[PDB]
């Protein structure tokens, strides 16, 4: 457990700010879409609840 | 001599697999209307089954450096290794492209490979890379040489997916070799040359070579 | 490899309308490496 | 020496020198040894 | 527990003072996805919980 913590605690850490997000730069879109792709909104649900 | 890929050239993307003990070589092929997905036709059985290459041709439109894609983006060249080529689907007139979707069960982290409609954004962009280390880049893109191929947009492989009783291609995390056989060229005014679809008139343009029409008695044989 | 660089780096400043102080300087210490690889070039075949 | 790129070929067979391509899992135990085996197509890079 | 102790140390080269280093975190990300084994047997793609 504490690995994937560790893991998505990094992964996290590496996602774009939000104002290059709203700035709409094309390298911020592409990582964030790549970290996406890696870790599911559903499965954060269900390790959280 | 030896060849080198050029754009506007027509390609067609081969790999290879394993079945019984037996090399199987694999064409990267894409209906276009009807079906978005790209398959693979089988081509080693070609002396006794013909392979349908009319949808596995490919054009190279354009190769750029990744800087270069990245201004162009924001706003006939030889292949270089590191490269980001645009590869168009010779029937659909369509781009290949990693598509957002998956259909597959196996992997989690594949994307479906597939065309699309337009050129525009980084989803349609793949960067040539050396399978091997006889090449590096920034050199020439041979005949006959295994590339590998990374989508732009979504950094992974251009893959070929064993997992299932089925060959599939996918964009995955795991590398595969691929080869971008030639098709032609450059061609001569007039000059016909195989791949193409014709008539043969007999006489003074009259009479031309044909079947029976639709819903006959001789079943159009 | 030099060149490449040399190519990459205008791309970068393509899009932009001037190129700042900084850009100029790397620009400059980059041609003065060109010219003496070009320097080195030509004094390999010249005799000839 | 050094410069011609040689294709060994068996004789008697005409099967050409290359390696065996070695399967996965196999690259974690640090094996960089690929095995060579004669083959009827082999590999582009098969020039020595 | 000897791929936690690497992860925190990426953790602290892309998250500095509340921002992420946008120039450090592409390069972890593109490593880490060139390497998919980083992720340990989950998130291992085909035959991966």
């Amino acid at each position: 457990m504490s690995f994937y913590a560790a893991l998505i605690d990094l992964l996290g850490r590496c996602a774009p700010e939000m104002h290059l997000i709203q700035a709409g730069k094309g390298e911020a879109l592409r990582i964030r879409a790549i970290l996406r792709s890696l870790v599911p909104l559903d499965d954060l649900v269900g390790i959280i609840s | 001599e030896v060849q080198f890929l050029r754009t506007d050239d027509e390609v067609v993307l081969q790999c290879s697999a394993t079945v019984l003990k037996e090399q199987l070589k694999l064409c990267l092929a894409a209906e276009g209307f009807g079906n978005r997905l790209c398959f693979l036709e089988p081509t080693s059985n070609a002396q006794n089954v013909p392979p349908d290459l009319a949808i596995c041709c490919f054009t190279l439109e354009q190769s750029l450096s990744v800087r270069a894609l990245q201004e162009m983006l924001a706003n006939h060249r030889t292949l270089l290794y590191g490269h980001a080529i645009l590869l168009r689907h010779a029937h659909s007139r369509m781009y290949l492209s990693c598509l957002t979707t998956s259909r597959s069960m196996t992997d989690k982290l594949a994307f479906d490979v597939g065309l699309q409609e337009d050129a525009t954004g980084e989803a349609c962009w793949w960067t040539m890379h050396p399978a091997s280390k006889q090449r590096s880049e920034g050199e020439k893109v041979r005949v006959g040489d295994d590339l590998i191929l990374v989508s732009v947009s979504s950094e992974r492989y251009l893959h070929l997916s064993t997992a299932s009783g089925e060959l599939q291609v996918d964009a995955s995390f795991m590398q595969t070799l691929w080869n971008m056989n030639p098709i032609c060229s450059c061609c001569e005014e007039g000059y016909v040359t195989g791949g193409h679809v014709l008539r043969l008139f007999h006489g003074h343009m009259d009479e031309c070579l044909t079947i029976s029409a639709a819903d006959s008695d001789d079943q159009r044989r | 490899r030099l060149q490449e660089s040399i190519s990459d780096f205008y791309w970068y400043y393509s899009g932009k309308d001037v190129i700042e102080e900084q850009g100029k300087r790397n620009f400059s210490k980059a041609m003065s490496v060109a010219k003496q690889v070009f320097n080195s070039l030509t004094e390999y075949i010249q005799g000839p | 020496y050094g410069e011609s790129l040689c294709f060994v070929q068996h004789v008697a067979s005409g099967l050409w020198l290359t390696y065996a391509a070695p399967d996965p899992k196999a690259l974690r135990l640090g094996v960089l040894k690929k095995k060579a085996i004669l083959h009827q197509e082999g590999h582009m890079d098969d020039a020595l | 527990c000897g791929g936690e102790r690497y992860l925190d140390f990426l953790r602290f080269a892309v998250f500095v003072n509340g921002e992420s280093v946008e120039e450090n975190a592409n390069v972890v990300v593109r490593l880490l996805i060139r390497k998919p084994e980083c992720f340990g047997p989950a998130l291992r793609g085909e035959g991966g919980s």
